[PDB]
DNA sequence: AAAAAAAAAAAAAAAA
RNA sequence: UUUUUUUUUUUUUUUUUU
């Protein structure tokens, strides 16, 4: 039986080529046949040759490049090849390949240019995938072998069944966009109505202390409670500044500047959202730099908001989602959200030890994917909301901060699939 | 909703001018750039532990075979990948004993018990390499494990346990590699459990460091830093454009000297006359008081950037046209103002800060795989945003394991395009010689910058130290 | 002594 | 220290304000 592939070619120059093709064909099974590796010494090679292509010869390979159009042996294999194409009547025994860039389609000898090539210039990878598919296709006998070793090459070179494809693709971040701000920022220069040595972190509404005017969206006589020196405050005292001027960042003069404006509204809005989770009565794990708010077992039903459990049971330790946010405005104006895990002995007390809260949160999160991190986040975002599109936070007893409860949606013309 | 753009897949040059975007299918097909004829490997260890050496190398000639092949390509062996000599015959041993091991091991003082554990490997590697006639490419030093637990910072010696300088680091694996440098000898640290595992015994009686299903991957990343420390080239980039240097600013600490010291060390690539590719660290360690600053002062800005312009002139011929300087830490305008008399007129000077602090995560609708490798924010001309670790479908798989966090990458000086600015990190990302992996989630100027100093800040008495990768990694 | 915006050192776990 | 990755427990500096 003919189960042979006959691989003409330049055997001097275009040998290195050759021998790797032939060894990638024998490891898929494919019996070869090639002087430079199968031919035997100290016999008529021209005879051996001979009864390889009329006999053995399954199909033929003609190896094409600059060379080897034009030298003697090449075509005479060729001419050989064409006979038995002829005497077998199969239009697709020669197959020859391209290897040289510098071949033009036009000098190619006609004999092959009359037939399709299979493309190796660019790269030899994807020529092999082509001549196995029309292997394939054309039904060439392949004797299986190890068929382990020859299937998994097979699946490492057809490497290409995987590409990324064009496709458009709607991807849910963890940015909650910040809806609207109040109309000024206000300094009130309280002075001595103000205690130098007070905590302004306990007001109830939030407030940073700045030289001696309060920065604080909030309004002026809010403050009376904790403050009842500031009952005879004079409104006209303020240097309230148009807010969206100082996002754009066009107000700038020796009394603020730019930087050091906008990095007071951070800690205002960042002190405005801790109030709010004091607010919503969510337990807080003291971290290393941030905090992040857990809920607790039997606040909300079942331990499971909306379709999405917050709250698991795990040996006898209940693990928690947790959040924690920080507002930036250099990108946009967002708060940030990052999703952690952290876990109770109890249900109401925390486990003291770091070591054991990472262990766990390691052991919870080994296999929690995509769909498991984005459904809980959304989750937990949505209870916090006070309505259907957004939350607020009490910055002020007329201001307000309105978040969003729907992150930032991103698209991306690219995708892929399972 | 924001547009979010995607980078072409990096590919990296490989034997016969082929190109691939995977290495170990790249090597599996196509084999290294160069040919080593052969690894002439110098062991020193224990008797006990040179048989588990043995038998790795033993075993990682046969063909290895990962669980799932299309994650991890599977191991065709080692001399049919590399096309290179490496057999358990002609290892040149060096005999560590036990007892030697446990006299200084069982001390009480770390620092002093690290000094002498290196010294009694390094004092053995030195004598072969200078009183032997044999010639060892790569001097693997198999170490046990008990040393791992108790040789390193932070590791406390039982008190049942306790028998019986400090210009130097505590860290066996550091300072090892910061003493051999001024005799340039190529070493590859091994672990007794890193190699042959299964022997390693638990409680539960599972083996501790299961690699059975990464055998294939664990072949992998063996072999090909086994093959670059040797002196072979594995694969190469394609898509660097002439004319451009990159160099990598990492800033470390120094604890033995008093305040940190912030040592500076950098990191560079470029290429050669010709096609191949340039890659040795530019360090002259260019020291910083203050215990904070991570800036340079205009004298040692002045000579890094010097040193690192004549390393590229007296490599190609002339200046780079344009130099894109990466760090993990932001430029005032300081160091810039130094920078610029020191580039020509011609020259155009790029500042790049990268970033993984930024808390982006992008989270697909539907489908419990995470977002594809390469795509990109693109916030403004000036900053952007790189998920530089993801999925990509070739690996099957999200290089990363939960959702993984993009890099930062703000042009904080220069003016460059953000886009061919993305272009060329996710290009770094690709030549990690320390691991045969898909790609890297950080560009490896700022990665093997970060080696380089953390081995240069391990030792007191380093002078002029080696800029080839062959003895850090 | 606070704040926010920028920094490295180190151990722990899981899969590459 | 075959690795890579994701976390966390630290700690610091600069800016300005008091």
């Amino acid at each position: 039986m003919r189960n042979k592939i006959f691989i003409s070619h330049a055997t001097p120059d275009d040998n290195d080529f050759t021998r790797w093709l032939a060894l990638k064909l024998i490891g898929l099974g494919y019996e070869v046949w090639c002087d430079i590796l199968f031919l035997d010494k100290g016999v008529d090679f021209w005879s051996n040759i001979e009864k390889v292509i009329r006999e053995d010869t399954c199909k033929f390979l003609l190896v094409s490049s600059s060379y080897s159009n034009q030298r003697e042996g090449v075509l005479k294999e060729l001419a050989v090849a064409a006979k038995v194409k002829k005497q077998l009547k199969d239009d697709k025994f020669i197959i020859p390949l391209a290897i040289d860039e510098q071949l033009s389609y036009d000098d190619i000898n006609i004999d092959i240019v009359r037939l399709n090539a299979i493309d190796f210039k660019m790269s030899w990878a994807r020529g092999l995938k082509d001549i196995l598919e029309a292997f394939e296709k054309q039904k060439v006998p392949k004797e299986v072998a190890d068929a382990s070793k020859s299937n998994l090459l097979y699946q490492q070179i057809f490497l290409h069944d995987k590409s990324v494809i064009e496709k458009e693709e709607i991807y849910d971040s963890n940015w909650l966009s910040i809806l609207s701000f109040p109309e000024e920022l206000r300094f009130h220069e309280y002075n001595w109505m103000l205690p130098k040595r007070f905590d302004v972190r306990e007001l109830t509404f939030p407030a940073v202390r700045y030289k001696n005017y309060l920065c604080t969206f909030a309004w002026a006589y809010d403050f009376t409670y904790h403050l009842p020196k500031t009952e005879t405050y004079h409104k006209s005292k303020t240097i309230r500044i148009p807010t969206e001027e100082i996002l754009s960042g066009s107000y700038d003069s020796n009394f603020i500047r730019n930087a050091e404006c906008k990095r007071l509204i951070v800690q205002l809005l960042n002190k405005a959202f801790e109030l709010r989770m004091k607010d919503k009565e969510v337990q807080e794990y003291e971290m290393s730099n941030k905090t992040a708010y857990w809920l607790e077992k039997g606040k909300l039903e079942k331990d499971k908001f909306e379709k999405t459990m917050l709250v698991g049971k795990q040996k006898d330790k209940n693990w928690h989602f947790a959040i924690s946010g920080a507002s930036k405005l250099y990108p946009f104006p967002v708060l940030m959200i990052s999703s952690h895990i952290f876990f109770t002995a109890d249900g109401k007390k925390l486990i003291d030890s770091s070591s054991v809260q990472h262990s766990s949160r390691r052991r919870q999160g080994k296999n929690w994917w995509n769909n498991t991190w984005r459904t809980k986040l959304l989750a937990f975002i949505k209870y916090l909301s006070d309505d259907d599109t957004s939350f607020y936070l009490e910055m002020g007893s007329e201001e307000k901060v309105f978040v969003s409860n729907e992150p930032v949606k991103f698209k991306g013309n690219v995708s892929y699939n399972i | 909703m924001k547009e979010l753009i995607y980078i072409e897949e990096p590919k990296i040059l490989f034997a016969h001018g082929q190109k691939c975007t995977d290495a170990r299918d790249g090597l599996a097909l196509f084999g290294p750039l160069n040919n080593l004829y052969g690894i002439k490997s110098g062991v020193i260890g224990t008797k006990q532990g040179l048989k588990i050496f043995r038998d790795y190398l033993d075993h990682i000639q046969k063909p290895i075979y990962n669980s799932n092949s299309i994650t991890r390509p599977m191991f065709p062996g080692f001399e049919a990948v590399f096309d290179c000599k490496w057999e358990s015959t002609g290892i040149t041993f060096k005999e560590v004993t036990n007892e030697d091991i446990g006299k200084f091991l069982y001390n009480s003082s770390t620092h002093k018990r690290t000094y002498d554990l290196v010294s009694l490997f390094i004092d053995k590697i030195i004598s072969a390499n200078k009183n032997e006639d044999e010639n060892v490419d790569v001097w693997f030093v198999i170490v046990p494990d008990e040393i791992y637990k108790y040789c390193r910072p932070n590791s406390v010696l039982p008190k049942e346990m306790v028998q019986t300088t400090y210009n130097y680091d505590a860290q066996f694996h550091d300072q090892f590699k910061a003493r051999l440098l001024k005799h340039t000898i190529p070493t590859q640290i091994f672990r007794e459990s890193t190699l042959a595992w299964r022997d390693f015994k638990n409680a539960f009686g599972l083996p501790i460091r299961d690699f059975s299903k990464i055998e294939g991957h664990l072949a992998w990343t063996i072999s090909t830093a086994a093959f670059y420390k040797a002196g072979g080239k594995p694969w190469k980039l394609s898509d660097v454009r002439n004319g451009v240097c990159y160099l990598g600013l990492v800033y470390k600490k120094v604890e033995k000297s008093k305040n940190p010291r912030n040592a500076c060390c950098a990191a560079q690539m470029f290429l050669d006359n010709g096609d191949g590719t340039v890659f040795k660290g530019e360090v002259g360690p260019w020291y910083n008081p203050k215990n904070g600053q991570y800036h340079l002062e205009p004298k040692e800005a002045k000579a890094l950037l010097s040193q690192s312009l004549q390393s590229y002139k007296e490599q190609i011929g002339e200046y780079p046209k344009e130099v894109f300087i990466h760090a993990k830490t932001r430029f005032n305008h300081q160091e810039w103002d130094a920078f610029l008399e020191v580039t020509p007129k011609e020259t155009n000077l790029v500042g790049v800060t990268i970033s993984k602090t930024k808390p982006l995560k992008l989270y697909k609708t539907e489908g419990d795989y995470t977002i594809l490798r390469g795509n990109a924010y693109v916030v403004n001309e000036r900053s952007a945003f790189l998920w530089t670790v993801g999925y990509v479908p070739k690996i099957q798989t999200a290089l990363s394991m939960e959702v993984p966090n993009p890099l930062f990458i703000e042009i904080n000086k220069g003016e460059a395009d953000i886009k061919q600015v993305l272009k060329d990190i996710l290009s770094l990302t690709k030549l990690n010689y320390n691991a045969c992996i898909f790609a890297d989630g950080e560009p490896v100027t700022l990665r093997f910058a970060d080696k380089i100093g953390e081995i240069l800040t391990a030792s007191t008495d380093i002078k002029t130290p080696p800029l080839a990768f062959k003895y850090y990694i």
